[PDB]
């Protein structure tokens, strides 16, 4: 794995282009996640 | 020491998790290759994983982060896909669940839409799709995505034009 950048404790990747797409984030260390819900689902065929 | 326990659809808990499932997919610039066509869910079950000492591990560093940013850990929930998914549950997130090729470096990865972490689920760029039919489209294969608890602390702002 890779460093924070220096003085920083994760990257956003703030979406430009894509008007309507969210943001995503990186960390550097697995201890600064938690995971919480375990979610089990199928996509759904549009109609 | 993990434990998988079941919301009940009628739980508020179930229904704010769904919600933000549900309402943070958008469509892709792929048209869907990687993760499939499609505009909702149909969720099957949601489970609260409890581990003691994997939230201690989490709740330790938060304050470490936390007293390096004014008090302020910047806590999000967000989503994660990858097929490491019963792994992570079982020993936590570390480097073996690092994405070594992406956009920001190799790191561990999370997003606001749903829909984004989903084009995980069956690899990068979806794989080879699911394990029974082949098919990174598949309407029929359970799929399954965290929603995680994140510290961001102080974060490096990219912009991806
Ligand atoms: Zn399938």
């Amino acid at each position: 794995m890779a460093h924070s950048p220096p003085g920083h404790h994760s990257v956003t990747g703030r979406p430009s282009v894509n008007g309507l797409a969210l943001a995503e984030y990186v960390i550097y260390r697995g201890e600064q996640a938690y995971p919480e819900y375990l979610i089990t689902y199928q996509i759904m065929r549009p109609e | 020491g993990t434990i998988l326990i079941d919301l009940s659809p009628d739980d508020k808990e179930f229904q704010s998790v769904e919600e933000e499932m549900q309402s943070t997919v958008r469509e892709h610039r792929d048209g869907g290759h990687a993760g499939g066509i499609f505009n909702r869910y149909n969720i099957l079950k949601i489970q609260k994983v409890c581990n003691k000492k994997l939230w201690e591990r989490y709740t330790h560093r938060r304050k470490e982060v936390s007293e390096e940013n004014h008090n302020h850990a910047n806590e999000r929930m967000l989503f994660h896909g990858s097929p490491f998914v019963n792994a992570i549950i079982h020993k936590g997130f570390d480097e073996r669940h690092a994405y070594i090729g992406g956009m920001f470096g190799a790191g561990i990865y999370f997003a606001e839409n749903s829909s984004k972490s989903n084009q995980y689920v069956y690899g990068i760029g979806g794989g080879t799709g699911c394990p029974v039919h082949k098919d990174r489209s598949c309407y029929i294969c359970h799929r399954q995505l965290l929603f995680c608890r994140v510290t961001l602390g102080k974060s490096f702002l990219q912009f991806s034009a």
